[PDB]
């Protein structure tokens, strides 16, 4: 195919997307959840890591990583340690409620995403480190899992293929750090959420030192699905090497903010103008998007014309898709300030480990603060240009990079707004 | 060459055991890659970032104190990506570090000092306030001034795994996290002045010794402690006829890179 | 097959100690844990 | 705003009691049996949330608690206590209302709310109402973006807010009545409003579409 | 922690009295050689310009640091001892 979109609801994985539908284990049973897992759990790791990989599925968290591979990163036989699957469910990243949705309103997806990657990669359990805010969201999750536990899906005989599989449920408090891989690793062992290095990678030593592997949760919530209905459909949606469905939340200046589930390469125009409602005031009105979450940078209205929703796509755009998280700014928004307020979040919620992104984002946030009030001259652009490619690539996490990318991508484009900002500030002081 | 791998260090071959890091390497050819977390004594850190280096053909510099070397790898230690990475930590440590070089007993002492002077910038960029630490009160042996602190953990590392008393952490996030103690506690073990001795930044100095010399005063005599049958190496600092400082020696067999309190 | 009815009310009688007391709940389901072969890492 | 230091004072000296109450002794014997045998410190965040929800706050002393029932170093204890922002190390009001002011909830215009908060409340941001009601703090993202701008109070959601159903919220939670979460706005959830523009049909149910040799 | 002054062998002497003076209180000394620090390429050498001068010397033999076996990984082992508690 050529043009992508328009994805259809009987191709749609999240049917119960809208809560408008039982969340339970009767609503989840009828909607088509927990079908023939069984027999995908006697088909086996191989199998199913064939499966992920012939979907061509790649990481929902904003790393973009492939899951088949990373998921066969933990294909190994045992050493005597335990192995375990750990669902990342933290869902930090500003603009991004896609997983909050699905936990709440589809939990028993996630419960049999879960069985079904822990089986894939040989666990004997799964750990779903949810987000300290979500109480009611974990709660229902808690309920979901003893449902299962209860009807025998999880539990010593894993629908009964003779595996067993355990799921627990462990809540943060109140890190957006702590959605980090390693660091999530970290506040699950019980320490503060601070990201250790790679090597070794979570796949070798991992939680409790075991061999682990991090995954989001709309990726493991769509392992099933693509175990069930054949990676060559998966893969069939979205353009080549960024295939399947997509959970896009739209935010910011439009008329109807809401998290959608649309087909890769999908254009950015057309997501907006049919899920969104269009930007308030019109496509004419639009200024700015940021694509895939605060982590990306920005592009404006004019490249916004025909740009795709894939990882290529907007890694050609100078974006990326982190977590399809599109927040749409129009004429009226104050560009400078709204970049300032990410760079205060980045700065409130960096760990502080490593230097680069501690005293880096501490710095970039002062002199964005002055940005936004016009106090300062345009050499300082540069020289922010220069702080921001010092902190990228040089941190232990990636949140330097996140940090980075936004105010790289404001002095991209909206340069002559910054310089507009000092000379006024200048002549109505002097 | 049974259970040995070739690297390169600058192109020149040396052949390491598995598990080396790259700046172990380094310094088995001959170079003292800079850090300010890493100790050969104390467990691998990584989050200081001044080990930065470049290996050829890799777009990312790599941590030298904590990666391994893998296997023909060509590590660029004066490359241009390697002396830009040690540049802008220098720049980012020395944006927050308190203009206390004339008040601070880590005179010519001090390694963030000669880091700077060898592989940082000359000049500042940083047009922005600093911030500031109220110090702590961990005993009248090592006197804090908690605001020179780098956050390297060096200190903590020592004290939850030589010492072993688990008492130090940080507490705070981002910008404001701060190395300590939470409560008002008296750190005070044996084998505590050592934390005066691996703090790289003046935050943790010798109390009897404050203000008292300089290290270019220092002249330094290289004797035996006899306040136990340890035998530990030590240097005495005697500056104008006069001992002003007991610091330890690196003896392997005894007391490797440590003395006791009452030695010290 | 209702559709135009919000059900997730469920999320809105939960108190303080309902994730705990769900978590006490599963208790008795679960696999006996591994063991590092230590108490404590001391 | 904060400080990451502890000071004794009459009421935060590690001699104010604190202990758990027996079911919560239950649940922290639960959460331990969550984890492998010998990292009983990976209960370290379960329990002091735990002591959070029993206490209201955590002074010294639980953590000090904390510490002793988990057999960690209560160092360890306070660096988790200090590092994340969920752990009230000072005392709160009834009801912690926690305004996002992130980047999509302000083009939503979270401000108007906190300053109609505010003015309702009679407070500033991060201080208590004198009757230990209402605090008032703002926050990063949430994790509902598409429903800006929203509250939170203690562990419910309030969303799609308008000025006037914030007053409406403030005005319920005095007269001591739960306020229902969700939508303010007659959206049910993050659907969009005026309509779905996705899943109207029926789902398709069991057996559908599956691969042939499943 | 840094190396560069372990590289080059170095001959000192004797330390002897150094004692106040009593108009100023400085650190008055009698003896010639008391700065007196040379540099040497080599053990050997420094032996050859001792004996050619014909003073006894005290020979230490260098003290290398041992080499350590250093993993990153070793700080989050699953059954052992060397796991860290705090970063
Ligand atoms: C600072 C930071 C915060 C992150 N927060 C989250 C988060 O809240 N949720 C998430 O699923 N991934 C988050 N990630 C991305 C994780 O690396 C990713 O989820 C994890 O690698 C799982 O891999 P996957 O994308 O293949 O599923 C974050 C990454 C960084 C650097
Ligand atoms: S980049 Fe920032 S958040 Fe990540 S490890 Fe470094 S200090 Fe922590
Ligand atoms: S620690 Fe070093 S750089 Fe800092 S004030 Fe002291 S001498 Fe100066
Ligand atoms: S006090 Fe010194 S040793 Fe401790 S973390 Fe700070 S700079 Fe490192
Ligand atoms: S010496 Fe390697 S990061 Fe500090
Ligand atoms: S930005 Fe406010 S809830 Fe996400
Ligand atoms: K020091």
């Amino acid at each position: 195919k050529t043009s992508f979109g328009s994805l259809k609801d009987e191709d749609r994985i999240f049917t119960n997307l809208y809560g408008r539908h039982d969340w339970r284990l009767k609503g989840a049973l009828r909607r088509g959840d927990w079908y023939k897992t069984k027999e995908i759990l006697l088909k086996g790791p191989d199998w199913i890591l064939g499966e992920m990989k012939t979907s061509g599925l790649r990481g929902r968290g904003g790393a973009g990583f492939p899951t088949g591979l990373k998921w066969s990163f933990m294909n190994k036989p045992s050493d005597g340690r335990p192995k375990y699957l750990v669902v990342n469910a933290d869902e930090g990243e500003p603009g991004t409620c896609k997983d909050r949705e699905i936990m709440r309103h589809d939990p028993h997806k996630l419960v049999e995403g879960c069985l079904v990657g822990g089986r894939a990669m040989g666990a004997r359990a799964a750990y779903i480190y949810i987000r300290g805010e979500f109480y009611n969201e974990a709660s229902n999750l808690q309920v979901a899992i003893r449902e299962a536990y209860e009807a025998g899906l999880i539990g010593k005989n894993a629908c009964g293929s003779d595996y067993d599989f355990d799921v627990f449920v462990v809540r943060g408090a109140g890190a957006y750090i702590c959605g980090e891989e390693t660091a999530l690793i970290e506040s699950i062992e019980g320490k503060q959420g601070k990201p250790r290095l790679k090597p070794p990678f979570p796949a070798d030593v991992g939680v409790f030192g075991c061999p682990t592997t991090v995954a989001n949760v709309e990726t493991v919530a769509v392992s099933p699905t693509i175990c069930r209905r054949g990676g060559t459909w998966f893969a069939g949606f979205g353009r080549e090497r960024n295939s399947g469905t997509k959970l896009f939340n739209i935010s910011g200046h439009v008329n109807h903010p809401c998290t959608v589930e649309e087909e890769m390469s999908v254009p950015l125009k057309e997501l907006i103008e049919k899920h969104a409602g269009g930007v308030t005031g019109g496509w004419d009105n639009l200024l700015a998007v940021i694509p895939g979450g605060s982590s990306t940078p920005l592009i404006p209205k004019s490249v916004c014309e025909t740009v795709l929703m894939d990882f290529d796509a907007l890694v050609q755009a100078q974006t990326g898709l982190g977590t399809a998280a599109v927040i749409v700014m129009d004429r009226s928004t104050d560009i400078v300030k709204a970049i300032a307020r990410l760079i205060e979040f980045y700065k409130h919620e960096s760990c502080g480990q490593c230097t680069p992104c501690r005293e880096g984002v501490d710095w970039m946030n002062k002199v964005m603060a002055r940005f936004v009030k016009g106090d300062a001259r345009p050499a300082e652009i540069d020289s922010l240009w220069e702080i921001s490619k010092q902190i990228e690539g040089h941190t232990i996490c990636a949140l330097g990079d996140g940090a980075a990318w936004p105010v790289q991508g404001l002095i991209r484009h909206f340069r002559p707004e910054l310089e507009d900002r000092m000379q006024r500030f200048a002549q109505q002081h002097r | 060459a049974s259970n040995l791998i070739e690297v390169f260090v600058d192109g020149q071959s040396v052949m390491v055991e598995p598990g080396t890091t790259v700046l172990q390497a380094c310094e088995k050819v001959g170079m003292q890659i800079p850090r300010f977390c890493y100790h050969e004594r104390l467990s691998v850190a990584g989050n200081c970032r001044m080990c930065l280096v470049e290996i050829e053909k890799a777009p990312k510099v790599v941590a030298a104190c904590a990666m391994p070397v893998m296997k023909g790898w060509n590590i660029l230690t004066n490359s241009e990506k390697s002396k830009k990475a040690r540049e802008g930590v220098m720049e980012f440590l020395l944006a927050n570090h308190p203009l206390d070089c004339p008040i601070c007993d880590q005179g010519g002492e001090c390694d963030l000092q000669d880091q700077s002077m060898m592989f940082g910038s000359d000049r500042s960029r940083f047009l922005e306030g600093k911030r500031a630490v109220e110090d702590k009160n961990i005993g009248p042996l090592v006197k804090t001034i908690m605001t020179r602190c780098i956050q390297c953990t060096r200190c903590i590392r020592f004290a939850s795994e030589i010492a072993g008393v688990d008492d130090l952490g940080t507490t705070g996030r981002g910008n404001d996290m701060q190395v300590g103690t939470y409560i008002e506690k008296m750190f005070m073990s044996e084998l505590s002045g050592n934390v005066i001795d691996i703090c790289p930044v003046g935050a943790l100095t010798s109390k009897p010794y404050a203000f008292t010399a300089r290290p270019w005063e220092t002249r330094k005599t290289e004797s035996i402690d006899v306040m136990d049958a340890v035998g530990s190496n030590i240097v005495v600092s005697t500056r104008t006829g006069e001992v002003m400082r007991i610091l330890p020696r690196m003896h392997e067999d005894i007391n490797e890179e440590w003395i006791s309190d009452k030695t010290r | 097959t209702d559709t135009t009815t919000y059900k997730n009310l469920q999320h809105h009688d939960y108190n303080t100690y309902t994730f705990l007391d769900l978590n006490l709940d599963l208790s008795k389901f679960r696999l006996p844990q591994p063991s590092s072969g230590r108490e404590s890492p001391r | 705003g904060a400080l990451f230091v502890h000071r004794d004072t009459p009421e935060n000296n590690p001699d104010t009691p604190f202990d758990f109450t027996p079911e919560n002794y239950k649940r922290i014997e639960a959460i331990v049996k969550n984890y492998p045998e010998g990292h009983q410190a990976a209960a370290v965040l379960p329990v002091l949330d735990l002591a959070q929800r029993q206490n209201g706050w955590l002074p010294i002393s639980a953590m000090n608690k904390v510490a002793e029932v988990l057999q960690v170093p209560p160092m360890r204890v306070y660096e988790v206590a200090t590092f994340y922002t969920m752990y009230n190390r000072k005392p709160v009001g009834k009801y912690h209302i926690q305004v996002c002011t992130t980047t999509p909830c302000m083009l939503r215009d979270s401000d108007s709310i906190l300053e109609t908060l505010q003015r309702k409340l009679g407070i500033k941001v991060g201080e208590t109402t004198p009757d230990k009601l209402f605090t008032l703090i703002e926050v990063e993202c949430l994790g509902a973006c598409v429903n800006a701008p929203m509250v939170q109070i203690n562990d419910n959601y309030y969303e799609d807010l308008t000025p006037k159903d914030i007053e409406e919220i403030i005005d319920e939670l005095k007269a001591g009545k739960v306020p229902k979460p969700g939508p303010r706005s007659g959206r049910f959830c993050c659907e969009p409003a005026g309509g779905l523009t996705s899943l109207t049909e029926p789902p398709k149910g069991p057996g559908f579409g599956v691969q042939a040799g499943l | 922690s840094g190396v560069n002054n372990t590289k080059k062998w170095k001959m000192e002497f004797d330390t002897r009295e150094r004692w106040e003076n009593p108009l100023m209180g400085w650190a008055s000394t009698a003896d010639p050689l008391s700065n007196m620090v040379l540099t040497f390429s080599a053990k050997e050498d420094a032996i050859a310009f001792a004996e050619k001068n014909g003073w006894s010397y005290d020979v230490e033999e260098k003290k290398v640091p041992k080499p350590k076996s250093k993993s990153y990984g070793a700080n989050f082992s699953w059954n052992k001892r060397t796991r860290v508690s705090t970063k």
